């Protein structure tokens, strides 16, 4: 819901104006300060030109208080399955030597496996000595050889990425609305900056965080929900540990790329002269993914995923106290004086007084032309801005008050002449 | 190098109808007479499986030995497009000819001989598929598959494709699929049993028993053409036989050698004899096993 | 690698007005072509943007694409008196022009092909602004702007220059400044849509979205050097078009291959797609976007 | 300096060159199964209109 | 040989639908390819720890044994496993691939 809650006036030192084409346009070459609104509130910025009717506003709609993460060391993992080939050769045949079979390298293709083909997977070359003689099927009394060519492949149609968090960055998804009416949805965390059409914006004050995040590892799933594991980050991949086979990208797991990190001497073998059943006792991450699936209840917070942008968040139940820095990179703000008439009417007034959420107000704006409405009180601390077009619409926003019996006179206009207006409504006490 | 691998046992015939007018030198395959349908199989760095098993029979030799039948038609006519018997079995296959060729043979799904043909004067492209317009004109067939054939009598015509998890591989449609598939040219082997079809292989686990069988050696006529000589006629050690035989230390260490007084010269071959394979957990003796680069459509989403 | 440096998809015509000395050496643009208005575009250490986006269109190719009209006059004269249309946009340049050149073409504010030419037999100076006395002289012009074009049709008559806080850039009159002018030569990009003005930018964000498009396939004639063949002359499968086509498994699976009835072998290419641009936050399809080195005036205070 | 952003120049501005591994094939927008690239040309710009000497 | 982790193995005699009988076994999470597909374990329990301080002896066609001492790591004098090999043929034929203790054969 729209509505200006924290409003401040820009300084005249960084506010210069000019005149071009019977219009008074003004640009900003500085940075102002405004309090960050809570859930539903906004942080408008009043922009005065040369008189009173030429007044602009920059609405910043705050979604909710969130806590993002900071990924540092990440890796991809998934399920795999061995696929080895067997080929027995008698002694004094090709390169059948027990001295060479004992110290056989993995990155050396043997003469009996050079006809496999294009295998850009995690392949290895092993060797094991067997029996010989006439009882096993050879001419020489010396034992025979058994060259082993084992290469891994991908059998699971999906993969998982395991990462961690070093500092819960308090991210605030802001919906900054430009002066003309352009709506832009961005996000600001701790002291991060973005890039908007009017310049740049960055979060200032930040007094909200969760300690003890290094001893927690998260799992990301493409499309489905995320996960949470109650253990520190995985160190070196060894045998009998969660994350013994890691890669770097998703295609390296879905297609088993050779540029991955696996545990050495992990693929088992069963030397049976002729047969050889090779199996791997890999760790299945889907069990942990099903036992610890988000959302979960951890202490007094709510850990869940995030919509739209991929990433893990952390829902909090505290207050929203922050500051915003509106950096203007010398952007002109034009305003054309309208001349359409309007006849607004008061509807209701429900909400709260002296609250961070504000009180909801609604009006019955009835105009005959497309334009905008600019209103103000008497002392100079409240302003009402609502779109107007040809027809009869009911625009609503949020206004803050410090009294349950609101009896403030408003001065709204749509072309120049201002007319009085009285509002009233009963509010409740909300902390 | 020494062209000792040109001595093919049995008949050693490499000729097909339609084209290939070099049958005067390719029948049989000996030292004299350049045969373009066999010289490309001896160059290193191309087909290592046939070089490791260069002591058995080829595809055409298996056709001329009452092993592999002939398809109808045996040579596809590439003149009429928009439909021909050589379309699905070749478009998915990924090969590479060294140009200046017109004919190329491969294996069909039935288990016979299916080959293409370019009428004169055309030429094969860089992928050995369709023909093209125009050095020398080599009318011989180019081996599109790295396969080897032998003789066997083990029955096994009740087995289909053993691959599990692939929708459509090559030309056989195991199951229907309409979602996203991992279309990629992979090197998947294949095997043909006794009067069977194109049985695809998920893994290759061979088995060769090096014994005193004639198929485990390449005995030929002693010099100082050449066909296959039965080793059973060679006398045993410390005994007496019919004819005379000789060889190296591997042959003289088991039988009797007479050096120049022998009508045949034997030698120990590398990778020859009874060749078995694993299928359904049971050892069987196939006929023609080779590799091919066909389009494999694995499951995904 | 990069086998698509000189191959120009679609049209591929680099004809210039006024400097009519290469009409038979620039249409079309093949691999072995000798066009002076394309050799310097791929020179090492000159135009990295064109080297990165080689599989696209140039300025002259966009003019001959029936989408960009030429200027009047198309070939301006530097030896005129007062009132030269090609003087204010040419003197404010910063790009150094090499020697052995006489003409120089660029893009004006209206979005038309503007070029200059010295009277024979004069050449360009160091700043290529005037004309001075004369290796060998080039038979064409010289590209002054490092820009790439494509096939688009989005309108841009309502979008203007988005350079905020900028006094006057190049020759356009943006806004009025209140401080002291700061003359500095910088690099500012320019974006021109379909029938629009020269819209400048500040942070050029370009992305590539490739898909099954006919512009991702190249062809070349057979050879018993390379030639050129248009990709638009290849119909779909099961039909007949204007010219015959053929290719490999990556080309016959989408288009109909006429086997030997074609006179050009086609292969698989990748480098086209639909390139977008970041203008006012909305991703649109640019027509001719690039970079131009002009005089930029900013505020000192 | 990467070839995809060598047109900027080797100026005196704080710059850096990064590269991340992505995905390839027709499922992402390529032709080969090998992953694609992501040439990043990051350069810093002055945000504040004034400086401070601490 | 020694033992680092006792794996709960279950010998399964799988009978197909036609009537063919096949005897196999499964352990921890291994999978064996059968005629109709593959079978593997899903959950295991009851594990015995502390087996690194024991060594077993296998005999061809005779039986097993148990020794109450840690497994032999490096061959040396005055310890079990002075001359070790790799296979039975390397022991019955004395091959150079065997590993023996340095300065083990005495001389007079």
């Amino acid at each position: 819901d729209p509505g200006c809650s924290e409003l401040i006036q820009a300084s005249s030192r960084i506010t210069t104006c000019s005149t071009e084409g019977v219009n008074t346009k003004c640009r900003l070459s500085g940075t102002a300060l405004i309090r960050a609104g809570s859930v539903g509130a906004e942080a408008c910025l009043m922009l005065k030109g040369v008189k009173e009717d030429q007044t602009k506003f920059l609405k910043i709609k705050t979604v909710s208080s969130e806590l993002s993460c900071r990924e540092g060391q990440s890796y991809w993992t998934g399920s795999f399955s061995p696929k080895c080939l067997s080929s027995r050769r008698c002694h004094l045949v090709g390169e059948c030597h027990v001295n060479r079979c004992l110290s056989w390298r993995d990155n050396e293709t043997s003469a009996e496996f050079s006809f496999v083909g294009e295998s850009t997977t995690m392949r290895e070359n092993k060797c094991f000595e067997q029996c010989g003689g006439w009882g096993c099927g050879c001419f020489n009394v010396n034992p025979s050889c058994l060259f082993v060519h084992t290469y891994l492949q991908s059998v699971r149609k999906e993969a998982l990425r395991v990462f961690n968090c070093i500092d819960w960055v308090h991210k605030l998804t802001l919906e900054i609305t430009d002066f003309d009416g352009s709506v832009s949805t961005i996000d600001l965390g701790a002291s991060s900056s973005r890039f908007t059409n009017w310049g740049s914006v960055s979060l200032s004050l930040d007094a909200e965080g969760i300690s003890g995040s290094n001893s927690f590892s998260f799992i990301e799933s493409p499309g489905k929900g995320y996960a949470i594991v109650d253990e520190p980050f995985s160190e070196i991949p060894r045998q009998g540990f969660l994350g013994e086979i890691r890669c770097n990208s998703e295609s390296s797991v879905l297609s088993a790329h050779e540029s991955c990190l696996r545990a050495p001497n992990l693929i088992s073998y069963k030397p049976m002269i002729d047969q050889l059943e090779c199996t791997t006792n890999l760790i299945d991450p889907f069990v942990v993914f099903e036992r610890g699936s988000l959302p979960q209840t951890r202490n007094d917070k709510t850990f869940a995923a995030s919509k739209g942008n991929r990433g893990v968040q952390a829902f909090s139940k505290g207050s929203v106290q922050a500051d915003l820095t509106l950096m203007f990179d010398n952007f002109e703000v034009d305003f054309v004086g309208a001349a359409v008439s309007c006849d607004a009417a008061f509807l209701n007034l429900t909400g709260c007084y002296s609250c961070n959420a504000g009180a909801r107000v609604c009006l019955s704006i009835t105009s005959t032309g497309t334009g905008s409405l600019s209103a103000h009180n008497k002392d100079g601390s409240l302003h009402i801005v609502l779109p107007s077009e040809n027809g009869t619409k009911d625009q609503c926003q949020i206004l803050h008050f410090t009294v349950p019996e609101v009896e403030e006179e408003f001065m709204y206009s749509c072309d120049g002449d201002e007319r009085p207006l009285l509002v009233k409504g009963t509010l409740i006490a909300i902390d | 190098e020494d062209p000792h691998l040109r001595n093919r046992p049995g008949k050693g015939h490499n000729y097909i109808d339609g084209m290939t007018q070099e049958d005067a030198t390719c029948k049989p395959v000996t030292y004299a007479g350049a045969c373009s349908s066999f010289d490309v199989l001896l160059e290193k760095g191309k087909f290592p499986l046939f070089q490791s098993y260069a002591h058995h029979r080829t595809l055409l030799e298996a056709v001329h030995d009452t092993i592999i039948a002939k398809a109808d038609p045996p040579s596809c006519d590439l003149q009429s497009a928009h439909g021909n018997p050589c379309m699905k079995e070749k478009l998915v296959m990924k090969t590479h000819c060294p140009n200046d060729y017109q004919s190329a043979h491969y294996l069909n799904n039935d288990g016979k001989m299916a080959s293409v043909k370019c009428p004169p004067k055309y030429e094969l492209t860089e992928d050995c598929n369709f023909c093209r317009q125009m050095a020398s004109l080599k009318k011989g067939s180019y081996p599109l598959q790295d396969l080897f054939c032998q003789s066997s009598e083990d029955d096994g015509s009740k087995l289909k494709t053993k691959m599990k998890g692939v929708c459509e591989v090559g030309v056989q449609a195991l199951k229907k699929c309409d979602g996203q598939l991992s279309t990629a040219h992979e090197v998947v082997p294949f095997a043909v049993f006794k009067n069977s079809k194109k049985v695809y292989l998920d893994k290759l686990d061979l088995k060769t028993e090096e014994n005193l069988l004639p198929d485990s050696f390449v005995c030929f006529e002693h010099k100082g053409e050449l066909k296959s000589f039965d080793i059973s006629q060679c006398p045993k050690i410390g005994g007496h036989g019919s004819k005379k035989c000789t060889g190296d230390a591997a042959f003289c260490s088991a039988y009797e050698c007479t050096a120049q007084y022998a009508n045949a010269y034997c030698s120990h071959a590398n990778g020859s004899g009874i060749v078995q394979i694993q299928v359904s957990g049971v050892w069987k003796k196939p006929l023609c096993v080779g590799y091919e680069r066909v389009v494999v459509k694995r499951e995904l989403s």
